[PDB]
């Protein structure tokens, strides 16, 4: 499916997207990985997201630095940290989207 | 289905009947608020969507409930409604 | 009293069995659901990023 | 079989029936989550595969 933003750093990709429901985002998240994340580090890019100073879509939770333990896995190549957020955006009388906006961050291999 | 999925049911809140949501039925919406793992909330949803009663789940949301983000945890708020008569 | 049955018109059941039946229904009805289940679905793709940014 | 294999059963989670997983059968998946030694999990698996 299509998604919104894609921003990498040659170690991890912080992505920004949307899916049809609790299903295609589940298909997509299953196709990657599932992780128990623990000690997160806060860094000046998070606040540049709170500042709006690095353009993105602030439905999104922030962050991109942590330590990851595998729960489940489908691609041997990708370590998804977690479905950072997901919110079904309904729209209005001017128009729909109705779908589930979401955000994920994932470090690949190698 | 929340308990057997492992989720903490932090709040169940009934709705108001939708007096203009149908000529032949008053829809009562129920907003449910459960926390746990992504696998477990997908599970909770699919079980409610496999029930033998009229709980049509629609607009879903969930997010990471930990401020500092030091452990995985997803608070989830699902909206699901049944359709009484008028 | 009234007898094994009562007399013949039958009597009086025009009161009993008219302030009864009932209305029966009876409600041979409102039992247990299988509910029903939705389907899951539409993915797959291409080549993009996460090419370049990883 | 988890207990006699020595494993701590940290979570058993049923699934949804696979409404499109068969015309004549709804598959119910069960995801099981047990912790211990490699020998003991190989054991747990082989016992469930001998049930």
């Amino acid at each position: 499916v299509w998604v919104k933003t894609f921003s990498e750093n040659n170690n991890a990709v912080s992505i920004d997207g949307s899916a049809v429901s609790h299903d295609e985002v589940a298909e997509f998240m299953r196709g990657l990985n599932g992780v128990v994340w623990t000690p997160k580090g806060m860094g000046r890019l998070v606040d540049r997201r709170r500042d709006s100073k690095t353009a993105r879509v602030e439905m999104l939770t922030s962050d991109a630095t942590i330590e990851e333990f595998p729960e489940a896995q489908v691609s041997p190549f990708f370590k998804n940290i977690d479905l950072q957020t997901a919110k079904q955006v309904g729209g209005a009388q001017v128009g729909v989207p109705i779908l589930v906006e979401f955000k994920i961050t994932m470090t690949s291999n190698y | 289905i929340g308990k057997k999925s492992g989720l903490e049911l932090s709040s169940v809140t009934p709705g108001k009947e939708s007096v203009g949501g149908g000529e032949f039925f008053a829809r009562i919406p129920i907003k449910m608020t459960v926390s746990g793992n992504y696998h477990e909330i997908a599970l909770f949803l699919q079980e409610m969507a496999n029930m033998r009663r009229i709980v049509n789940v629609n607009n879903i949301k969930f997010d990471s409930a930990k401020l500092k983000n030091e452990k995985v945890v997803l608070q989830s708020e699902f909206q699901a409604t049944t359709f009484r008569f008028v | 009293c009234e007898e094994p049955p009562a007399p013949a018109p039958p009597p009086a059941k025009p009161k009993a069995a008219a302030a009864v039946p009932v209305k029966a229904a009876p409600t041979e009805t409102g039992a247990q659901a299988a509910p029903s289940y939705s389907y899951v679905y539409n993915p797959v793709g291409k080549r993009d990023p996460f090419r370049s940014p990883i």
